């Protein structure tokens, strides 16, 4: 009576789905990530841990190309030695949980490449608006 | 629960003074006012007074002043703060005062007034 | 060994003290320094 | 034949307040923002290893 | 809400939140004894005898 | 600097109440002596020469 698509649209409802189908609903996981005599200190430090981690994530977005786009095209090529898989096999085969273990080893290279790309883009835009 | 337990029915003489107790239990007794109301045959209800048990500030019916008196007794222990006793010394007894007396408490809702008397004692019949 | 000119840095003080039981008490002694005790005022 | 309580030689004792009770009231443990609680809906599950549901 | 096609290994023995609940109920058991009466004045000589029986 | 106390103290637990222990001084075992500190004469006169300089 509730329907399968209704609990599909819940929190973490697409964790077993394909990542192409899981891409349709990312705002749900992004929304239940911020809001939700001695014990007030414990709940208070839990709340500030939540907002501080959300700010760390929004800053790591903000130092890249996108501030609030939630889907971010960018300009570093995928080094195919990182995963060596076809496109249509990963967007229709695996989940996100299965993909993260495949790319957990090759990470913090990608983040530095994104920061280098954004620094290069900002200085190129500075030069372009400088000569104009 | 909210319980109001009065005393038994009593027979008095004209010119005497009756004391009627009203033990209240099941709520914080210092918060809610206690009203007293009477029921006379062929006369209906009539209000007597109220008492606020926090300090004991009372207010009497205008046509019963000089005769009625209301006191209370609070519970001073950190184990049973719930119970309390109200009293009513009704004096200057006449044969017309043969009636059934009730001690009442209002409700606990937000839109409850003071006079929507929710909880009622079982009544005490006074025959003069 | 005691000399009148010299002053000892320790005193041997006995006193009543309460116990686990509120009815009973005990005579017990300790050693204190000169600087922790003062004289209240033979004995 | 004179007695004393057993705990006198080790610890001063505290009476429970008769106003407060000891009966169980059910706690629901809740995850804060940024976490989640998973529940094994499986039937035959010894608490170690994979839970399929 | 149900979650499909998923295999999370569980472990009740190295589980957390049973450690912190065992901490929390002890600490809260202590926090419900601070307003109560200490039996310091009751450690005293008792003169006991058999009950009438 | 080498500082010492040549006395050999024995402590003595004195119960005050339930769960209350007062740690007194029992007997002195050995010679009653006076505590002191030692520095070297040469290094101290050298460092005083440095601080005058
Ligand atoms: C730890 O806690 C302990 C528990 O309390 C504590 O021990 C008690 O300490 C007090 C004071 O130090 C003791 O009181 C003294 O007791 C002496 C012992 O006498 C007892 O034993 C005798 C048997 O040997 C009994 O016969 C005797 O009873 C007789 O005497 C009573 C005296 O009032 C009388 O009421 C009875 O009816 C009976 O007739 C008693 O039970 C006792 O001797 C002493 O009195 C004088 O004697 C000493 C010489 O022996 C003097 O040095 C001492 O100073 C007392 O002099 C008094 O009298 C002089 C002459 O009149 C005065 O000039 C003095 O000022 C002084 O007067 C004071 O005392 C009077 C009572 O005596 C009083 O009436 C005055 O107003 C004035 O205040 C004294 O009574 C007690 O016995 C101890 N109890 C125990 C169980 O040991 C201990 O001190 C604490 N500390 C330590 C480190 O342990
Ligand atoms: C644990 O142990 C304690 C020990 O102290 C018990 O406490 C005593 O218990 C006894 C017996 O249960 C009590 O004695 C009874 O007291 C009654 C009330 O006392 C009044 O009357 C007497 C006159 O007898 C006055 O002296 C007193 O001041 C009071 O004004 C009496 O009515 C009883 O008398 C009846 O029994 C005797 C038996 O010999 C008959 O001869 C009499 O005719 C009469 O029928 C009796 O004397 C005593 O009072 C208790 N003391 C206290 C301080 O309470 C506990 O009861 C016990 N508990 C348990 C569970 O075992
Ligand atoms: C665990 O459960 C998930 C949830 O069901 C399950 O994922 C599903 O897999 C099937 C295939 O195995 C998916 O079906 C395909 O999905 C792709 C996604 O783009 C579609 O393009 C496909 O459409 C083609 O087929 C149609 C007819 O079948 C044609 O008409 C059409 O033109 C296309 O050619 C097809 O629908 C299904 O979408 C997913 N569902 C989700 C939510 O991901 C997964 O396989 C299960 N895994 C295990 C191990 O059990
Ligand atoms: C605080 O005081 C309490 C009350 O005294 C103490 O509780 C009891 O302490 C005794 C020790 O003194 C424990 O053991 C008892 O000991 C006597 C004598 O011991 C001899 O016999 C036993 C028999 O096995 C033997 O093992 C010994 O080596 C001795 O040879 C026995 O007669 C008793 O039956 C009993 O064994 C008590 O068990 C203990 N009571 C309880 C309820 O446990 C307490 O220890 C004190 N605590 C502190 C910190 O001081
Ligand atoms: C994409 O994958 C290729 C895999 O062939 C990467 O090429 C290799 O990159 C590593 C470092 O990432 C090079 O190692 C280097 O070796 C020199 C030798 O002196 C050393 O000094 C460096 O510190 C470093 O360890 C390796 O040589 C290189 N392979 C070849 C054949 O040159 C490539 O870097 C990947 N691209 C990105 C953007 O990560
Ligand atoms: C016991 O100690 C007392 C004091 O605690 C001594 O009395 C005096 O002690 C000081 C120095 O401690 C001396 O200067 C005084 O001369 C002492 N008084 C007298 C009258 O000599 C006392 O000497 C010590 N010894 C004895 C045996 O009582
Ligand atoms: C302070 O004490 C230390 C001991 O811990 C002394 O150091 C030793 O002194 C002896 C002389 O008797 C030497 O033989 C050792 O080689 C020293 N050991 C070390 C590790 O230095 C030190 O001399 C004392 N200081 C003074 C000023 O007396
Ligand atoms: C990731 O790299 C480590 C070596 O740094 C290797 O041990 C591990 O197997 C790699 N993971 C995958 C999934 O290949």
């Amino acid at each position: 009576a509730v329907g399968i698509g209704a609990v599909f649209l819940g929190f973490l409802g697409a964790a077993g789905s394909t990542m192409g189908a899981a891409s349709m609903t990312l705002t749900v996981q992004a929304r239940n990530l911020l809001s939700g005599t001695v014990w007030g200190i414990k709940q208070l430090q839990a709340r500030v841990l939540a907002v501080e981690r959300y700010l760390r994530d929004q800053q790591l977005l903000g130092i890249w190309g996108c501030s609030g786009k939630l889907i971010c095209c960018t300009n570093v090529p995928w080094n195919s030695s990182w995963s060596n898989r076809n496109l249509s096999e990963i967007w229709d085969n695996m989940t996100w949980l299965q993909w993260d273990k495949e790319i957990s080893n090759y990470t913090q290279i990608i983040y530095g490449l994104l920061e280098e790309s954004q620094n290069q883009q900002e200085k190129n835009e500075q030069d372009l608006l400088a000569l104009d | 629960q909210v319980q109001l337990v009065q005393s038994g029915a009593v027979i008095k003489t004209p010119g005497s003074s009756v004391k009627i107790s009203c033990r209240a239990s099941g709520y914080n007794f210092r918060d809610y006012s206690i009203h007293w109301v009477r029921l006379i045959p062929d006369k209906g209800f009539e209000w007597i007074g109220w008492i606020k048990p926090l300090w004991g500030a009372v207010s009497y019916a205008r046509q019963l002043q000089g005769r009625v008196s209301m006191t209370r007794q609070l519970s001073q222990d950190p184990d049973d703060p719930d119970w309390g006793v109200a009293y009513m010394e009704f004096s200057g007894l006449t044969p017309a005062d043969t009636a059934e007396y009730f001690c009442v408490r209002r409700g606990s809702c937000d839109y409850c007034g003071d006079f929507p008397w929710q909880y009622w004692g079982q009544g005490t019949v006074v025959v003069v | 060994n005691i000399t009148d000119d010299m002053r000892g840095e320790l005193k041997n003080c006995s006193f009543n003290m309460t116990t686990e039981l509120r009815d009973k008490k005990q005579k017990v002694y300790s050693l204190f320094y000169r600087l922790d005790v003062v004289q209240i005022n033979s004995n | 034949k004179e007695y004393r309580l057993i705990n006198c030689n080790t610890s001063a004792c505290t009476q429970a307040c008769p106003k407060v009770s000891f009966e169980p009231i059910p706690i629901h443990y809740c995850a804060p923002a940024g976490f989640a609680i998973l529940k094994c809906k499986d039937k035959k599950f010894n608490g170690t290893g994979p839970c399929p549901s | 809400i149900h979650l499909e096609n998923v295999t999370e290994e569980f472990n009740m023995w190295k589980n957390n939140m049973v450690e912190q609940m065992h901490t929390d109920i002890i600490s809260l058991w202590d926090q419900s004894l601070k307003p109560c009466v200490k039996l310091t004045p009751l450690c005293v000589t008792l003169q006991c005898t058999n009950v009438t029986n | 600097i080498n500082c010492t106390r040549p006395n050999n103290n024995t402590r003595k637990s004195i119960r005050i109440g339930p769960g209350q222990a007062f740690y007194a001084t029992g007997d002195i075992i050995g010679d009653i002596r006076q505590a002191h500190c030692n520095v070297s004469k040469a290094t101290w006169n050298e460092t005083l020469g440095k601080v005058v300089k």
